[PDB]
């Protein structure tokens, strides 16, 4: 019949796709780093907080300036701060509770933001005079919002529990491409850094590398054990990391089509939340669920560092565009920001 | 369920079959390649001093 | 002190949706009562032009119907024509079917002028009124004032406390009345005030219980010849009952000092009697104990009937039991297992009009101090009447004292409609009777007993207020009075932030309002702040800041109401076994809150565990 040759196929077709991976494993990253000089131990301290959410964050992201971050918290606030001075630049309250994540576009002229309002909303950040409209109330999506990613100020990515992704023209608000494909609520995405690619992470326990302009899933990397909550690219654009709620990290190459490293540990249990490179992208820096951001060596997988500080669950992270420093949402209401 | 679901499905996976990929060595090379490539200008990993880090004990910004 | 203040119009908030959630909030609900009316009137003329006429018609229409007569109507009736029906046809802004607009031209011309001409108009202004012009009434300010009045009627719980008592002016074996001012509103009012002492060693809860609920029957309607209830409450070691007062005495002392009435004195009497009879009767209501004593005077003469301890409801099941006063109970009142109806009254009725002008009971001769003696004269005997008596007089007495209740005037399927048009009453205009027009005949001047809370449980449901009854005695007093004095204190505050910016507006909240939690119980410490319930979070602050803390659903896990100095609290647990207490400003407030924030919880804490980046992973 006609499924079951179909079913067949794709069996037959992922074992296909199985060995020309395996094809490529004549070495281990661990083994071809095997050489390095360690990076030693990374101390890292906190040279500031940011108190102002009345509740937990869940979200956060760095304005381009390496200055400037916008905060998304249980309190139905956005607040951009000036991370040198502890400067709510902006409050701004939602028209829901809910909201989960925020973005800032990288011109620094609007944010975004989102959550089980289903809505991406596009806040402008001086108008006439120079107050804070919301510009667009991006609807279309059937699930919560999970994250969002602005290519410029007229073109923004979003993410969903409705399991897909979608492309959006701010300008008539309209969903310019949807990116079907994944079997389960999507979590984090990423952009690469040229903009033509961005990976997605969801709760099937895969991740999907898609094309902007085609709209179509390129690659698909499998073998967490659950769900992926967290996601980024690796500065050069040629591979990411991964977070999940198995409480590993782990590296995948996109050219190799496959997973390199996994970081983890016996000690560790607690899922993983966030995920971001250091400049260079040798550090790893991750956000876990007991409270602590543990620092990975990328290329070889040892635990060079923790960032203990908040009381509760590490919501969120980033590094800043010039590489000086780490940003951390907790459930503890905080942010907090270390070189 | 559908036949132009698992249609769709097995497009994909012809697809997602049918890409260059090339030996993990040297992939995991290139990589770190970059790594050491940029060493120099990621600061933290190479600790560049409290004048040109805006947190440290600073508090002159425009 | 002891005047009535309003709460803030922030009670708005609250109040709305506590009356959304028992569907009081329709145009119906709300005009049918007094200040509902009046607020909605008040609404419609000064501020929305549209429909001022609309109303001003309704009004016209109904003073139209109080009229005396045909001459006064077929007047009025062109101009009101002429001057709301007529002028708007010739600018073709009358929106009114036109089956209802010659329904009323057709009867002008015909000169036919019933006080019902405009009934369909009535109808079709309320049509007009309803929804459309009813929601920007809603969305209008006099609603706020609706639901501040609304709230202190919600809360009323009155104590000894709340009246100055006078003389006393009453007693019975059970307790006593006394007559007083309700210093609130300044209203005059008789208090009866039964020992539930008395009680319990004379075995009375029944014959007490049922002299309430007896009244909540009843005092609806406005009677001018009953004397009812605009509350009850209790104490410990009373029951209370507030009651229309009457200080002329009743008319078993009257009798004495007067002596027998003649027929033209004992026809008034008979006359107000009567209507407050029919007013019983079709409340489904025997009242069975009437007779001299049981009817009282004002300070005027009019008349009125009291103390309804022994009527009981029909409605459902008919009485068979010998209950009344020996004298006065007809004979199917006095066989046991025998069933009575309305009928009962117009027999004591006959029997307590022959003694106003005869001096004794019809019954009750010889002096008889007796009863089986009285008890059988009545059921046996058929009855013997002075010729002193005229004939129409006789006509009337011989129908009232029908042993047979197929031969009884008043029994005979039209109720009291039968005895108003006896030719006793031949000469008389009830419509006058009722509006109390004519002048009256006569114008006066140790226990060792224990009590178990199996007994105050006896008493649970007792507190009561008639709210027409409220609304009315607030709508005649202090009402206009104080929504002027209301007005001038929000209006200054208003005037004066001018911290302008609300708050809760363009958001996702659900309700908000004031209530004060409670900070370290040992100092008496209760912060009262404004609070902000969204759906995931309750937010609160003081003054000139946002709100600067919270508490969030997710951490809430159960809503209880408490008391905390027999001051009824809500106490919420916490997440970290940690403990939320609040008190809100009265009842209705309370009741919401418990609801609102229950529902928010179990919903918001359902939700959560529904999504990965929000759920707790145990
Ligand atoms: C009309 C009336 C009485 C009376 O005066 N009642 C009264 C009521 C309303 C008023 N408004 N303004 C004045 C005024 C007066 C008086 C009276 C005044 C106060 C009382 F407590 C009782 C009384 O207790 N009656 C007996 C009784 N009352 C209530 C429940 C009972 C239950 C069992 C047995 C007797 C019961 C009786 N005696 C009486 O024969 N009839
Ligand atoms: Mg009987």
């Amino acid at each position: 019949s006609e499924l079951d040759q179909l079913r067949q196929e794709a069996e037959q077709l992922k074992n296909q796709i199985r060995d020309a991976r395996k094809a490529c494993a004549d070495a281990t990253l661990s083994q071809i780093t095997n050489n390095i000089d360690p990076v030693g131990r990374i101390q890292m301290r906190t040279r500031r907080t940011l108190r102002g959410h009345l509740a937990k964050i869940y979200a956060m992201h760095w304005g381009t300036d390496s200055r400037l971050l916008v905060s998304a918290s249980q309190d139905g606030k956005l607040i951009i701060w000036d991370s040198y001075t502890t400067n709510k630049v902006h409050a701004i309250p939602l028209r829901s509770s809910w909201v989960m994540t925020c973005a800032y576009a990288p011109s620094g002229n609007y944010v975004a933001c989102g959550g089980l309002d289903n809505i991406c909303s596009i806040y402008n950040l001086k108008t006439r005079e120079g107050n804070v409209r919301v510009s667009r109330e991006l609807a279309g999506h059937t699930g919560y919002l999970s994250c969002c990613r602005f290519l410029d100020d007229n073109q923004i990515v979003t993410s969903s529990g409705d399991t897909t992704c979608a492309l959006w023209d701010i300008e008539t608000g309209q969903q310019t491409t949807t990116f079907t494909g994944h079997t389960g609520d999507v979590m984090s995405l990423s952009l690469a850094p040229d903009t033509r690619l961005f990976v997605s992470g969801a709760c099937d326990a895969s991740a999907k590398l898609w094309d902007v302009r085609e709209g179509m899933c390129r690659q698909t990397f499998t073998g967490h054990e659950s769900d992926i909550n967290a996601i980024c690219f690796f500065p050069n654009g040629n591979a990411f990391a991964t977070g999940s709620d198995d409480a590993t990290c782990r590296l995948f190459d996109l050219r190799a089509d496959q997973e390199l490293m996994t970081y983890s540990h016996d000690n560790i249990i607690c899922g993983i939340t966030s995920v971001s490179f250091s400049k260079s992208g040798r550090l790893l820096l991750a956000g876990y669920d007991d409270f602590n951001c543990n620092v990975w060596d990328a290329l070889k997988a040892d635990r060079a560092g923790v960032l203990a500080g908040h009381d509760n669950r590490v919501s969120c992270l980033g590094v800043t565009d010039d590489g000086m420093a780490v940003a951390t949402g907790s459930w503890d209401s905080f942010l907090k920001i270390w070189n | 369920a559908s036949i132009a679901q698992a249609r769709k499905l097995v497009e994909q996976l012809k697809m997602e079959a049918n890409i260059d990929r090339i030996k993990v060595s040297k992939a995991a090379a290139d990589l770190m390649a970059y790594c050491e490539a940029h060493a120099k200008e990621d600061p933290l990993l190479t600790p560049v001093p409290a004048s040109e880090n805006p947190f440290r004990e600073k508090k002159f910004f425009s | 002190s002891k005047k009535i203040l309003l709460p803030e119009p922030s009670i708005r908030s609250v109040m709305q949706k506590y009356l959304e959630d028992r569907g009081e909030v329709t145009f119906e609900k709300i005009f049918s009562q007094k200040l509902g009316y009046l607020l909605f009137r008040d609404f419609c003329l000064n501020h929305l032009e549209e429909a001022r006429p609309l109303v001003e018609f309704y009004e016209e229409i109904k003073k139209y119907e109080k009229l005396e007569t045909e001459e006064e109507r077929v007047a009025r009736s062109r101009e009101i024509f002429d001057s709301y029906i007529m002028k708007e046809l010739l600018a073709c802004s009358h929106p009114f079917s036109k089956s209802a607009t010659e329904h009323v031209q057709g009867h002008l011309g015909k000169k036919q002028v019933p006080p019902d001409l405009f009934q369909p108009y009535i109808e079709e202004i309320c049509q007009n009124l309803r929804g459309d012009v009813f929601q920007k009434f809603i969305e209008s300010d006099k609603f706020t004032r609706f639901c501040q009045w609304k709230n202190v009627e919600l809360n009323i719980h009155l104590t000894m406390n709340d009246f100055s008592v006078h003389r006393i002016i009453g007693r019975g074996g059970f307790g006593e009345v006394y007559g007083c001012r309700k210093a609130d509103t300044g209203k005059m009012y008789a208090m009866k005030c039964l020992d539930k002492k008395r009680i319990k060693m004379k075995q009375g809860e029944t014959l007490a219980l049922n002299e309430r609920i007896m009244l909540s029957l009843v005092s609806t309607g406005d009677c001018p010849f009953i004397v009812c209830m605009s509350y009850a409450f209790h104490t410990p070691d009373k029951l209370s009952f507030i009651l229309d007062l009457m200080n002329g005495g009743d008319l078993h002392y009257h009798l004495s000092q007067h002596g027998v009435f003649s027929e033209a004195d004992m026809r008034f009497y008979a006359a107000e009697i009567i209507l407050g009879l029919e007013h019983m009767h079709n409340r489904f209501v025997v009242y069975r104990d009437l007779k001299p004593a049981n009817i009282l005077l004002d300070e005027h003469g009019h008349v009125r009937i009291s103390d309804l301890g022994l009527a009981c409801d029909f409605s459902k099941k008919k009485p068979h039991a010998s209950v009344g006063t020996h004298g006065y109970m007809a004979p199917e009142v006095l066989q046991k297992g025998v069933a009575y109806d309305s009928s009962a009254d117009w027999f004591s009725l006959g029997c307590m009009l022959f003694k106003l002008l005869r001096g004794h009971s019809p019954f009750r001769q010889h002096k008889t101090k007796d009863k089986h003696e009285i008890d059988r004269m009545t059921l046996t005997m058929a009855v013997e009447l002075p010729d002193s008596f005229s004939p129409e007089l006789r006509s009337l007495l011989e129908g009232l004292l029908q042993r047979d209740v197929n031969r009884r005037l008043g029994c005979l399927g039209r109720g009291a409609q039968e005895v108003k048009e006896s030719p006793f009453f031949r000469s008389l205009d009830w419509q006058m009777v009722f509006l109390q027009k004519y002048p009256p005949p006569l114008i006066p001047p140790t226990k060792g007993i224990k009590l178990l809370d199996s007994d105050q449980e006896l008493y649970r449901n007792f507190p009561l207020t008639i709210s027409e009854r409220w609304q009315q005695e607030v709508a005649e007093t202090v009402f206009d009075t104080i929504n002027a004095e209301t007005d001038r204190l929000e209006a200054r505050k208003k005037a004066k932030n001018k911290h302008e910016e609300d708050y809760a507006l363009g958001k996702d909240c659900i309700m908000h309002g004031y209530m004060s939690k409670m900070g370290n119980p040992f100092l008496t410490q209760w912060q009262r702040r404004y609070f902000y319930l969204f759906p995931n979070r309750l937010e609160w602050r003081g003054e000139g800041e946002a709100p600067q803390s919270l508490l969030t659903m997710e951490e809430i896990q159960s809503v209880e109401e408490t008391q905390i100095k027999e001051r009824k609290c809500l106490l919420l647990k916490i997440r970290g076994g940690k403990q939320f207490i609040l008190q809100c400003d009265s009842d209705p407030e309370l009741v919401q809150w418990k609801k609102e924030l229950r529902d928010a919880y179990r919903e918001a804490q359902q939700l959560v565990q529904r999504v990965p980046k929000m759920k707790n992973k145990p």
